[PDB]
């Protein structure tokens, strides 16, 4: 799934 | 107005630095990297003290526990690990949350560690009780991005969350003493306490480009600091100088006057996006350090 604040 | 005499003490390039911390008595800085590596640098001699490939995943959180000669680190593989920095020994290694660890805070006197996670919780660990999970704090509704003890009353702590709130909690109690509805509509990435006894202040930073100052007794917003041009990764009060230091995905550090709340200096250190901050805990040389996409820098102020 999409992970916010991935960076 | 302010006289700032900013000197670069040491900078080195590395993979993206997500966590950073100063040792209180040795001239060392810890960096934790997106590559899964952690580094301890002596910033006076400019020599690496120790480094460890901890994991293959990002290590977003790292702190010294100087009274135990340890570093503690948390990573996207869900695990807390502790290493003795004199020997390299791995003291403990356990799954702390079922999701990313964003932030670790260490109690100033008791053997307590807090971890904040994408699992929506903060957890309290006691290293003098076999690293027991002593408490889980539930109530946030999105990723917990930052945890910090109140240095003047570390029976309480604050969590900052992408649910747009800060919650302040008491150890041993299951609901927040209060929740600050920050009005930072893209979430809270960072929360910090003003460290001196004269002001009961906290500070929050957001993807909405703002920094806000809060009085934790009145629960009111004292000031909003605008000027960053992309997500604000952190904002802290300096322990000895009357300034706030913030950093952003705009590539800058900003130093703001802590009485007028106006910007005093913008620094582009040339390492692309800024992610993390540390202030030397005794105010030695007024040192600060920040971690970026392309490395870290240690600066002496005034």
């Amino acid at each position: 799934g999409v992970k916010l604040h991935y960076e | 107005s302010m006289k700032l005499d900013i000197k670069k003490t040491f900078s080195n390039r590395s993979d993206r630095v997500k966590g950073i911390d100063f040792h209180p008595t040795e001239p060392w800085v810890l960096t934790t990297l997106y590559s899964g590596r952690v580094e301890i640098w002596n910033y006076e001699t400019q020599v690496e003290v120790r480094s460890i490939q901890v994991t293959e995943t990002p290590v977003r959180a790292g702190k010294f526990i100087a009274r135990k000669n340890w570093i503690i680190v948390g990573s996207d593989d869900f695990r807390i690990r502790v290493f003795n920095y004199n020997t390299g020994e791995k003291v403990v290694d356990f799954e702390a949350h079922p999701d990313y660890i964003r932030s670790i805070a260490v109690h100033p006197t008791k053997p307590y560690v807090l971890s904040g996670s994408d699992d929506l919780t903060v957890k309290l660990w006691n290293w003098e009780n076999n690293w027991a999970l002593e408490q889980t704090f539930e109530g946030h509704e999105h990723f917990v991005m930052c945890v910090a003890f109140n240095p003047k009353d570390p029976s309480t702590f604050a969590s900052g969350c992408l649910d747009r709130t800060v919650k302040v909690w008491s150890l041993g109690q299951s609901t927040p003493n209060f929740t600050l509805t920050t009005g930072q509509e893209r979430g809270v990435n960072y929360v910090d306490y003003y460290p001196l006894p004269d002001k009961p202040y906290m500070i929050t930073a957001s993807d909405d480009l703002t920094i806000k100052i809060w009085d934790y007794q009145t629960k009111s917003c004292v000031a909003t600091l605008e000027g960053h041009m992309s997500n604000v990764s952190f904002a802290v009060f300096h322990p000895t100088l009357p300034i706030i230091i913030s950093g952003s995905e705009d590539g800058t550090l900003k130093i703001w006057n802590s009485s007028t709340y106006k910007v005093e200096k913008t620094l582009n250190v040339g390492l692309e996006r800024s992610w993390c901050i540390a202030t030397h805990p005794t105010g030695r040389k007024n040192y600060i350090a920040s971690g970026f996409d392309n490395g870290f820098t240690v600066l002496s102020l005034g």
